[PDB]
């Protein structure tokens, strides 16, 4: 099939300044006419697709010139003079040259700051909970930037990972961080059988696992 | 102008089937092919199929070639799809589009949910401090909204009092049943000294309940 590699998966720009997103084909989109197909969407948080550029560089209806789309054959980009608010959200890439036609990943813009740790909470589950027969251990790893984190949980000793769901928040307008639920879930049984639940993150700002565990004691 | 507006969100009962519609209005439906994309929960966007409602001719993306049938009203100019034997894997928005020369145009979308699951208030758990003292002067507590559906719930912290230092998780749909989580930030001198309890309710259930944060033995 025809794949669609865009990137960077998410973008950090800073309102004000200029933006460039890419995205490739995995074989040529220049058809047999003189038409490549290629067009942009961008869908803001909470509305549908729009379109914003078709046939790799025409803007549409009322699409200021800020966004210029430009590309051939297999590589395409779009860049935007000057990001505005307006302009945050998924952009997405799409292809009708080759069928069926196929989408990038999207890419997401999000504005750029300062680089912060984590603050991490580990919960024991709750004994409400144990009575009902289950058990969860609940992680809380918030207001950390850059959105790149990598969190494993690690019972007394080794990783593991049957019943664990996380859970990502947007990046919170009024910090621009992020923040990140981490939730182990096991049997009561499964719970009782061990004694160390450790909570591990590694983050760019620290060149150490950040941990916070606690035994059942 | 023109418009396509489509059917609001649907519940669907795995194992069974759903009809959703898009009415087409301000141009002339029968001219131009229809679209159909989905959007999984996180997920990017998928292009099902396309019809024209002028000599219903369809053209489908073969991955959904025993998933989707596509169907057109000439004389309500509505277009619709039908999901046959929809598993939790179809649970997502759908989309109807036309994006062709004359224009690209979306739908809001609709919502379709795939779960056998009936009402069900969630089981509220608190999410105490294990024993890490103080850790520094903050403390944060949390709340675990687990097992409810359908979706959403909302939770707030002391009546509302707490709104600062407070991140509410996206839910995340596992296994027919939604599971979401709150946590909150505190001074050690506010906590456990005065009383923290997160309110939850679920309007699907008339449901609200409040769970005392108590400190951990």
């Amino acid at each position: 099939e025809l794949v669609m590699t865009q990137s960077p998966l998410t973008l950090s720009v800073t309102i004000g300044q200029p933006a460039s997103i890419s995205c490739k084909s995995s074989q040529s989109l220049l058809y047999s006419n003189g038409k490549t197909y290629l067009n942009w969407l961008l869908q803001r948080p909470g509305q549908s697709p729009k379109r914003l550029i078709y046939l790799v560089s025409k803007l549409d209806s009322g699409d200021p010139d800020r966004f210029t789309g430009s590309g051939s054959g297999t590589d395409f980009t779009l860049k935007i003079s000057r990001v505005e608010a307006e302009d945050l959200g998924i952009y997405y890439c799409v292809q009708g040259s080759h069928f069926p036609p196929t989408f990038g990943a999207g890419t997401k813009l999000e504005l750029k700051r300062a680089d912060a740790a984590p603050t991490v909470s580990i919960f024991p589950p709750s004994s409400e909970q144990l009575t009902s027969g289950g058990a969860s251990v609940v992680c809380f790893l918030n207001n950390f930037y850059p959105k790149d984190i990598n969190v494993k949980w690690k019972i007394d000793g080794s990783e593991r990972q049957n019943g664990v769901l996380n859970s990502w928040t947007d990046q919170d307008s009024k910090d621009s961080t992020y923040s990140m639920s981490s939730t182990l879930t096991l049997t009561k049984d499964e719970y009782e059988r061990h004694n160390s639940y450790t909570c591990e993150a590694t983050h760019k700002t620290s060149t150490s696992p950040i941990v916070k565990s606690f035994n059942r004691n | 102008e023109v418009q396509l507006q489509q059917s609001g969100a649907e519940l669907v009962r795995p194992g069974t089937s759903v009809k959703l519609s898009c009415k087409a209005s301000g141009y002339s439906f029968t001219n131009y092919w229809m679209n159909w994309l989905r959007q999984r929960p996180g997920q990017g966007l998928d292009w099902i199929g396309m019809i024209h409602p002028s000599d219903s001719e369809t053209r489908l993306n073969q991955k959904f070639k025993d998933k989707a049938t596509l169907t057109v009203d000439r004389s309500s100019s509505t277009a619709y799809i039908q999901l046959s034997s929809p598993t939790s894997e179809d649970s997502a928005v759908y989309y109807c589009a036309r994006d062709d020369y004359d224009g690209a145009f979306w739908g809001q979308g609709t919502l379709v949910t795939v779960s056998a699951a009936k009402t069900t208030p969630p089981s509220v758990y608190p999410l105490a401090p294990g024993s890490a003292a103080q850790t520094n002067s903050m403390v944060t507590l949390g709340c675990l909204v687990k097992g409810y559906f359908p979706a959403p719930v909302t939770v707030t912290w002391n009546s509302g009092s707490l709104s600062s230092g407070v991140h509410t998780f996206p839910a995340v749909l596992q296994s027919d049943l939604y599971t979401l989580s709150s946590s909150v930030t505190v001074p050690s001198s506010t906590w456990p000294s005065e009383t923290v309890t997160c309110n939850v309710a679920h309007p699907a259930s008339s449901t609200k309940v409040d769970k005392k944060i108590v400190p951990r033995d």
